[PDB]
């Protein structure tokens, strides 16, 4: 019943992180730059729990299959009441990607056989005060993804991309992490989907806490923050909640709940729904878990 | 001198409500049809038009989840009856749709023609010379419907002939339902009915009013707009009282 929806504006940034076998887990990246027509090579970069083995393309339906089952998650919590209707390379042609322990890549940096050259001093110094310096930590471990697209990854599909690594200490650690900006304020447009991993609200109700949501444009609205803890589920989000009134007959209210944000947990299933769209806060890090032990 | 359709009868005539809402069947068929959700809500409407055609002295017959075979069935079923001691018949199709036709349960069209000329008056003798009213709240195409800017406000008959036709929206457009209240069309069908019906109105101009209203609900959303379209081949003013 209608076929115009998404194209050249739906691109958030999904990632899935699962754990493939004892000792070894695969991680699905989708963001927005790797969906348009690249002129330049452009980088990007972030923080792995281990070890890269291995990196593949993986097809675009993969980006609808993870939004689903997170963005269905999150949806019966909402009460939309919308109106509806009837050392470590790892190259290839069209991109390179480069796996260094964390500490290393602040010494070398500069080092760009992965040929992010041409943009010079001009355009790397950039990267060095506003995201490497979120990249690399006291914990000197923590390796960092050194990801290139180059022009061509948009011919054909599989924009996807996944990345075969091994877990070091039982850590994981799902990249939400942006690039520290002047102005102080981050803006979060992602879903995510890892599992195999054991719940945590003490990181997560400091994360969905500081959590500032969108506005429906209604001075009634009211949002309220949640901590449940059902049969095999515990969720931490906000709602932004208003109450409505009928449009004809009786005087019959309507409590919305809606722009719902924060961390679902399958207590069984031991998987972890992130939702994070649109919403701004101050907090610009990483979130870390731990494989089940 | 004058001229108005007989509603004496008691029992006015049957409310055949084909109230669709699960599309699943459909999702896994159709393949162009699996995008598509159910349509919740549709109940609200359903006990709208229930109470409404109550008071109004119909008794109604209500109809789950149908499928386009069903469909045709449950009409072929009323069609063979007699109307005789009914001066009245009313169909209400509650589902999604396109291009002049009404999707079922399982997912495949049904013109609307193939529908409402299943009445006519050969067809069912007992109806004829006696309103037959139909109501279809579906969607009509896939494009949304603009809003510009008012700034104001003994002998032989033919065949087709009384026949009231309720579009919830022009052709080529889209039907507005709403989740927690119901829909537009179907809702203001009711609201301006069940309250112009005791002061004597026939449906002809209670029908203009309800085009005033739909014209007036905006999808906030997708500057949607919603504009409802009778055509009728009646032949005198359509009229039911109550108590």
């Amino acid at each position: 019943c209608v076929i115009f929806p998404v194209e050249i504006d739906v691109s958030q940034t999904i990632i899935r992180d699962c754990q493939v076998d004892k000792q070894t887990r695969e991680l699905v990246y989708i963001n927005k730059i790797m969906n348009t027509q690249l002129t330049k090579p452009v980088l990007m970069m972030f923080n792995i729990s281990g070890p890269i083995r291995s990196v593949t393309r993986k097809n675009n339906n993969l980006r609808d299959r993870i939004k689903s089952k997170v963005d269905e998650q999150f949806d019966q919590l909402e009460r939309d009441y919308s109106d509806q209707m009837d050392i470590k390379y790892f190259k290839d042609e069209h991109y390179s990607v480069s796996c260094q322990n964390g500490s290393v890549l602040k010494s070398k940096f500069a080092k760009i056989l992965k040929s992010h050259d041409y943009t010079d001093k001009k355009s790397i110094e950039a990267y060095e005060k506003y995201c490497l310096p979120k990249l690399v930590d006291e914990r000197n471990d923590y390796y960092v993804a050194v990801c290139v697209l180059k022009p061509g990854f948009e011919n054909g599909s599989n924009q996807v991309l996944s990345f075969e690594y091994n877990p070091i200490g039982n850590k994981v650690i799902v990249p939400f992490a942006h690039e520290i900006n002047d102005t102080g304020l981050y803006e979060y447009d992602v879903v995510a989907y890892v599992d195999s991993v054991q719940f945590d609200g003490e990181q997560f109700e400091e994360f969905v806490q500081s959590l500032i949501l969108p506005s429906s444009f209604k001075n009634s609205e009211k949002v309220l923050y949640y901590n449940e803890a059902s049969k095999n589920k515990s969720m931490i989000y906000k709602a932004l909640e208003f109450t409505t009134e009928s449009s004809w007959g009786k005087s019959e209210k309507y409590n919305w709940k809606i722009f719902c944000n924060g961390f679902i947990y399958d207590k069984k299933s031991k998987v972890l729904y992130v939702k994070l769209h649109n919403v701004t806060s101050a907090l610009n890090k990483n979130v870390i878990l731990n494989t089940i032990k | 001198l004058d001229k108005v359709y007989q509603m004496k009868s008691k029992p006015r005539g049957y409310c055949l409500i084909i109230n669709n809402h699960n599309f699943a069947k459909a999702r896994e068929k159709v393949p162009k049809l699996h995008s598509i959700r159910d349509r919740n809500g549709t109940h609200l409407d359903a006990g709208a038009l229930t109470t409404t055609f109550e008071e109004l002295h119909f008794e109604i017959k209500p109809h789950h989840d149908c499928t386009v075979e069903q469909i045709y069935e449950i009409l072929k079923i009323y069609q063979l009856m007699d109307h005789s001691n009914m001066d009245c018949f009313i169909c209400c199709i509650l589902s999604h749709g396109d291009k002049g036709i009404i999707y079922g349960t399982d997912g495949q069209e049904a013109p609307i023609y193939e529908l409402t000329s299943q009445f006519t008056g050969l067809k069912c003798p007992s109806l004829a010379g006696k309103p037959k009213v139909f109501f279809i709240q579906a969607c009509q195409g896939d494009n949304y419907q603009k809003g510009i800017p008012v700034e104001t406000d003994t002998r032989y008959i033919p065949d087709e002939a009384d026949f009231l036709l309720g579009m919830a929206t022009v052709n080529n457009c889209v039907s507005y339902r709403n989740p927690a209240e119901g829909t537009w069309y179907i809702q203001s069908l009711c609201q301006s009915l069940r309250e112009r019906c005791p002061r004597g109105d026939d449906i002809l101009t209670i029908l203009t009013e309800v085009n005033y209203e739909v014209s007036n609900k905006d999808d906030k959303k997708n500057m949607g707009k919603q504009m409802p379209q009778p055509t009728f081949t009646l032949r005198k003013k359509l009229v039911f009282p109550s108590d």
